[PDB]
């Protein structure tokens, strides 16, 4: 499942946050990244973002803690990209908005025969903002939701 | 110019990728 090439970009992108060679990422290090890249963050995001992978409480990153950091980081970005990619098959005009007309065009396309009553409550039950339409905002709430 | 170092340029490619999406 795993290969060596696959651990050599483990261990390679560890190394460009860990400079020093020390086997532990600290926040300093972690910001330096971040900012020489842009993006300026505060030590409390730092902090923040140790905190949910310091599975030991050492307040740094050692490497399994960067493999989960590094498995969550992926599977947010995927997970968010389905549904990019779905709001893209829904908004069949790239306004950003669904329309009653394109959920219906895309679901009996998909082969549900959903009848109009139908389309316009999955429209009116994920519309937050009361126009009649979806946007992308409203769009990912509705997938995300428990 | 050698399959053992330029597959490790792609390597260098892909812990970049890394580092950026933790950055984001
Ligand atoms: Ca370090
Ligand atoms: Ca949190
Ligand atoms: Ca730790
Ligand atoms: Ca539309
Ligand atoms: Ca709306």
């Amino acid at each position: 499942q795993l290969t060596e090439e696959q651990i050599a970009e483990f261990k390679e992108a560890f190394s460009l946050f860990d400079k020093d060679g020390d086997g532990t990422i600290t926040t300093k290090e972690l910001g330096t990244v971040m900012r020489s890249l842009g993006q300026n963050p505060t030590e409390a995001e730092l902090q923040d973002m140790i905190n949910e992978v310091d599975a030991d409480g050492n307040g740094t990153i050692d490497f399994p803690e960067f493999l989960t950091m590094m498995a969550r980081k992926m599977k947010d970005t995927d997970s968010e990209e389905e549904i990019r990619e779905a709001f893209r098959v829904f908004d069949k005009d790239g306004n950003g908005y669904i329309s009653a007309a394109e959920l219906r065009h895309v679901m009996t396309n998909l082969g549900e025969k959903l009848t109009d009553e139908e389309v316009d409550e999955m429209i009116r039950e994920a519309d937050i903002d009361g126009d009649g339409q979806v946007n992308y905002e409203e769009f990912v709430q509705m997938m995300t939701a428990k | 110019w050698g399959q053992r170092a330029l597959q490790g340029a792609q390597a260098v490619a892909a812990a970049q990728r890394l580092v950026h999406a933790i950055a984001l």
